[PDB]
């Protein structure tokens, strides 16, 4: 995370979770996730500074 | 003493003067002000300025 401006996109992929895309992760080598409608609503919004 | 005592009276029986004082007041005032506020945003590719 940032802290001037600060930004902690693991929080921001918390909240697209919220939003309903499938995220899958069985191991730190494997993850996968689709149908992500967070990073234009919320980079948007988060990053309008 | 008589005599004198009217010569003051005559001097002391004076009109007193009046003056008419005029002070006049003048507020001037100019204000200029202009702002201009740029936005370029867009969420598609999440570049908001």
């Amino acid at each position: 995370s940032g802290y001037g401006k600060d930004g902690n996109i693991g929080i921001k992929d918390e909240d697209g979770m919220n939003c309903g895309p499938i995220a899958g992760s069985c191991t730190f080598p494997t993850t996968g996730t689709s149908k992500s409608p967070s990073p234009f609503v919320d980079l948007g919004a988060k990053d309008a500074t | 003493r008589l005599d004198e005592l009217r010569r003051i009276v005559s001097q002391l029986d004076i009109p007193v003067r009046q003056v008419m004082i005029e002070a006049r007041i003048v507020e001037a005032n100019v204000g200029y002000d202009k702002s201009l506020g740029v936005r370029w945003g867009g969420a598609y590719h999440k570049g908001n300025w």
